RNA sequence: AAGCUCGUAUCAGUUUUAUGAGGUAAAGCGAAAACUUUAAAUAUGUAAGAAGUCCUUGUUUGAACGUGGACAUUUGAAUGAAGAGCUUUUAGUGGGCCAUUUUUGGUAAGCAGAACUGGCGAUGCGGGAUGAACCGAACGUAGAGUUAAGGUGCCGGAAUACACGCUCAUCAGACACCACAAAAGGUGUUAGUUCAUCUAGACAGCCGGACGGUGGCCAUGGAAGUCGGAAUCCGCUAAGGAGUGUGUAACAACUCACCGGCCGAAUGAACUA
RNA sequence: GCAGUCAAGCGUUCAUAGCGACAUUGCUUUUUGAUUCUUCGAUGUCGGCUCUUCCUAUCAUACCGAAGCAGAAUUCGGUAAGCGUUGGAUUGUUCACCCACUAAUAGGGAGUGAGCUGGGUUUAGACCGUCGUGAGACAGGUUAGUUUUACCCUACUGAU
């Protein structure tokens, strides 16, 4: 959709001889508030026994970017269950904000791994401070001093239905 | 083969003499030499027909011992 | 076989040198009908 | 390249690649006999048939000789002035150029010196060098060593080598009975000509051996004094 | 089909008493040609053949030199 | 995977002139004039100082940065074609009968007859193309010599040539009458 | 319905609580996995007030059994609400397919027998080109608006919309579908995982070395690394097999396995989608 | 087919719990091309004229590739359905096999009771054999052993 970054603190529920749980935290990538309730319990129950119905939510906030006009390079990690035994996969993408880093993802492993929302784990999101320290090529390829290329040719868009004027795709 | 000693699913087939797959029959053995504790020489031994025959020619069977 | 060229019972000896519960096996076989 | 790409051709043969411990083996013996010896030569001995060298090697048994990669020889002297095992070695380490090439030795200076200017064996072309002869295949049988012996004590070619000098030699022949024909003179060299890559080989097939090939120096060390003394001979 | 003792028992054996008088009592035959065969009294029968012979059969020559040799 | 930018560079000597319009290119040299169209490749032609002439892809996937290196070639194959030319040179060999060729010009035509091929008596003729002159070379018989500004011309004249003459039904282990192709190099030499 | 005694705050294809039953660990932890200390459900039975509580105690004090008064409706969980029970008898019916969910048994492969729950027959309407079992859907007569399922180049009402990738098929593909040939074969293309080589210079190319005992032993007309058989060692090296192919009647000659020289930055193998 | 051996992978991780491709051995009669004088129960229908058209899984004709392919004649393959693919003897049976001509005598589908008939339809008869106490039935065998339309609408062929 058009994502947001969420920040969910839950806790398991009081009890005696237990007061005061540890207060476990995560970061989630979602489309509104619900579906990172959803994941977050998903995780818990998925990482070790917690259940939705013995623990609570703390809190749940939004991450907005803090230089949301920046280019910047990310590295994600990516595990899923798809759809034979699953794998690790590393990726770069260049962009301008987590949220649309992880969108593009996302696109791109629907384009390919024949993947949905439900089978994707977003393990890391890092941004690659140094540059000589990206790895993919295609990624590489826009980093080097006084880059100029032109538009795709024999492109152009119409809106009449006849033309008088047998058109140029200037060029 | 020397009889057909007890084929399964009926005693009326064991009496025709059917040689269904899982039969019982009983086969001369001297082409294998066998001697007995006390001296004496097997010729005659049960064995296990281990296919349908009426899919192939052949009768195989498996020796019980 | 090639790359393991690299690193790499009891018979009297006229018979070295030469060569070659009470279950059935099989029980439970398919039933078949007298048509 | 997912596909369409070049497959490579394995082989079953006995001998593996040597390896990068064979460099550290190597660079480690010759710093580890530096400081047994105490003049290190440096020799250019490029195309040496390998009985050749082992005359040299056996010519005396006290002696040690290395050969090695050449970047590997530097990596043991050393490169710049801030860092070699001995003192003031890169002025020698700078001028190792082709099949260098490393002599230690126990001798004085002047009887090596003079060994490797009294030595020298006879040997072919080895090409892009001038051509020190004028020969000419005559125009009949063309028999197997070229025809500068008796032709009367000669076998005739055999016949399983013609598509060489057909295809690869460019030699016009044709084949009659047996025998191996020319009809044509044919000129290989023009005695003082820089010599291309056909035409050692055309040469080298008639087995006439006629090069001089003498080991020669370019730089020099003495332990000692610890000044390196450049006298060339060739 | 059940388990049983039977069926992994021994069901026809013979001793070398009866194999010695079958098998001297196969060279004294004297067929008469007005009697006729009603039962055939089932014997181990391969087991009392093989008269003496003089033959000796050729030898297998395919063991030594297959045909590439 | 769709490079930003493939590219490759033609060196041009000191006695021609290449000139490219749209995609139409013609080199003039010290020995005659070539022209070639590639206006089917999809590429882009820069000149960089009278000496050196750049080709570029720009976004271009595996299948059509293939056909660069090819037009590399081909621009290069004119100009060594208009400095130094091309000989290509053949030859036929017979056991019993001779086959005799000659140069024969049939309304202004200029064939190549073969004549008494294995007995033949049918006459193969192999018109010669506009542009490669041919002659039979002294000094060795049996050795005719095709020459050129183009080698898509000496070529294929040459091919023609070879598989006019081919053995139908018989053991081509005991039959080796033919004409083949000898050697093929520059007119200069040296 | 005939009809009449009864809408009596009592009922219910529902949840909750108490408790049994599955006992599978998947809670979770042990006295040297060796538990039962104990979950979360999965549908599985029963129970949750007026025919009920207390006082007081006569018979075959605890067992049932008799007795004489106190006890009030937020009177003993949640949701919904008025259509359960006898008598008369009176009409039709009394034997069958599809699918899903459990269970048992099965062989070439199908499948067969039990049970629950939906569809059909008795049933139109919208969609799937066309359809009894597929997706939607509460059938009087009309007006207006909004939608379901399916769609939107033309047939044909509705974007030749927007954004990111993949694909070239000399019968592409657009499927009642996730079953059948179905596991592999391909120098088609794209992404990914794991191991390696590498400025003491990789991969591809050219050029040089490729040695000595030694034509190693047995074979036989001839077998010198290369028709065969048994070993497969030693020396010298940077490296060089008692030898990967071409070749000879036997040799010679070329070649790679392995080293080095020229050049100069990334390369190779296996594997998954 | 049955009983094994192997061993790349798969299987939650796994060899060894298990599967398991490709390779491989056991034998169904006799090591010297000797004649094998099996020819052993189809319970239901094949076999044959006249005439079109289609498939290719190709016999011949055209063109190619490979073989100890010297020449001649062959053998194994690739494209290809344009063209052709015969005359007779045999029912004490023809779910076949013979001998000739030829370039070759390939394999099939649509079939086919309204364009034709042979065993086989069964009947009306009769006799012989087997069975039954008998009337009768059949393990059989022999003989006898009738189906005709369009004058309607379409399709096809010609004609106004």
């Amino acid at each position: 959709a058009h994502f947001k970054e969420y920040q969910v603190i839950g806790r398991r529920l009081p009890t005696e001889s237990v007061p005061e749980p540890k207060l476990f935290r995560m970061r989630i990538f979602a489309s509104n508030e619900v579906i990172a309730k959803s994941r977050y319990w998903y995780f818990l129950q998925k990482l070790h026994k917690v259940k939705k119905a013995s623990g609570e939510i703390v809190s749940i906030n939004q991450i907005n970017e803090a230089h949301p006009t920046k280019v910047k390079n990310f590295g994600v990690w990516v595990r899923y269950d798809s759809r034979s035994g699953t794998h690790n996969m590393y990726k770069e993408i260049r962009d301008v904000s987590r949220v649309a880093a992880v969108e593009t993802l996302y696109q791109d492993m629907a384009a390919r791994h024949r993947a949905r929302f439900r089978s994707i784990h977003i393990l890391k999101v890092a941004e690659i401070e140094k540059t000589a320290d990206v790895k993919r090529q295609y990624v590489k390829q826009f980093l080097t001093k006084d880059l100029k290329f032109p538009l795709p040719h024999r492109v152009q868009k119409s809106t009449k239905t006849f033309s008088y004027k047998r058109p140029s795709t200037f060029y | 083969i020397l009889a057909v000693k007890k084929n399964p699913q009926s005693p009326m087939y064991t009496q025709l003499g059917v040689l269904t797959k899982g039969t019982i029959i009983e086969v001369n053995v001297s082409e294998l030499g066998m001697v007995t504790a006390g001296g004496k020489v097997v010729w005659g031994k049960y064995a296990q027909v281990t296919n349908e025959p009426d899919r192939d020619g052949c009768v195989n069977a498996v020796l019980l011992v | 076989a090639h790359e393991q060229s690299k690193v790499k019972d009891a018979l009297p000896t006229y018979l070295l040198d030469r060569e070659q519960k009470f279950s059935v096996p099989l029980p439970k076989v398919r039933g078949i009908s007298e048509e | 390249m997912p596909r369409s790409k070049r497959s490579k051709l394995v082989t079953l043969a006995q001998t593996d690649k040597k390896g990068r411990e064979n460099k550290e083996r190597i660079f480690d013996e010759v710093r580890e006999a530096l400081d047994t010896y105490r003049y290190v030569w440096v020799l250019h001995l490029d195309d040496v048939r390998t009985p050749v060298l082992q005359e040299i090697r056996t010519s005396w048994a006290g002696s040690k000789l290395i050969m090695g990669k050449r970047k590997v020889l530097q990596k043991a002297l050393g490169e710049k002035r801030e860092e070699e095992y001995k003192e003031n070695l890169y002025q020698l380490s700078k001028l190792c150029s082709g099949v260098t090439g490393l002599l230690f030795t126990d001798e004085d200076v002047n009887t090596v010196k003079e060994y490797f200017k009294s030595y020298v064996r006879s040997d072919y072309s080895r090409p892009n060098t001038k051509a020190p002869l004028t020969f000419t295949i005559p125009e009949g049988i063309v028999y197997s060593r070229g025809g500068q012996i008796p032709a009367e004590e000669d076998v005739p070619m055999i016949h399983s080598l013609e598509p060489t000098m057909r295809n690869k030699f460019e030699i016009p022949t044709k084949i009659k009975a047996g025998k191996i024909t020319i009809d044509s003179p044919y000129l290989v060299c023009t005695e003082g000509e820089k010599l291309d890559v056909r035409q050692a080989l055309i040469l080298k097939q008639f087995g006439i051996a006629a090069s001089e090939f003498k080991v020669k120096v370019s730089a020099y060390y003495d332990n000692d004094s610890s000044t390196v003394e450049s006298t060339n001979i060739n | 089909v059940q388990p049983d003792r039977r069926w992994f028992g021994n069901t026809r054996v013979i001793s070398q008493d009866a194999l010695q008088h079958f098998r001297s009592a196969l060279g004294e035959t004297q067929k008469d040609t007005y009697q006729v065969l009603l039962r055939r009294n089932k014997l181990p029968m391969s087991l009392l053949e093989e008269k003496d012979a003089d033959e000796s059969p050729k030898a297998r020559i395919l063991d030594t030199e297959s045909y590439a040799d | 995977m769709k490079y930003i930018q493939t590219e490759q560079q033609i060196e041009v000597p000191e006695g021609v002139t290449v000139s490219i319009k749209s995609r139409i290119v013609k080199v003039v040299g010290p020995r005659g004039t070539l022209t070639k169209n590639l206006k089917h490749i999809d590429v882009t032609f820069t000149k960089v100082n009278n000496q050196l002439i750049k080709v570029a892809v720009h976004n271009g996937g595996r299948k059509h940065v293939a056909a660069l290196r090819t037009v590399k070639s081909l621009v290069d194959n004119m100009i060594t074609g208009v400095t130094k030319g091309y000989k290509y040179k053949m030859r036929y060999v017979y056991a019993h009968f001779p086959i005799n060729v000659n140069i024969v010009e049939k309304d202004g035509a200029k064939f190549i007859e073969v004549r008494n091929f294995l007995g033949d008596k049918k006459i193969r003729n192999v018109p010669v193309r506009d542009g490669v002159t041919i002659e039979f070379s002294t000094n060795v018989k049996d050795e005719i010599v095709l020459s050129g500004n183009s080698v898509e011309d000496v070529s294929q004249n040459a091919a023609d040539l070879q598989q006019i003459c081919r053995v139908r039904n018989k053991d081509i282990r005991k039959f080796l009458d033919g004409i083949y192709v000898s050697h093929k190099g520059f007119i200069t030499e040296d």
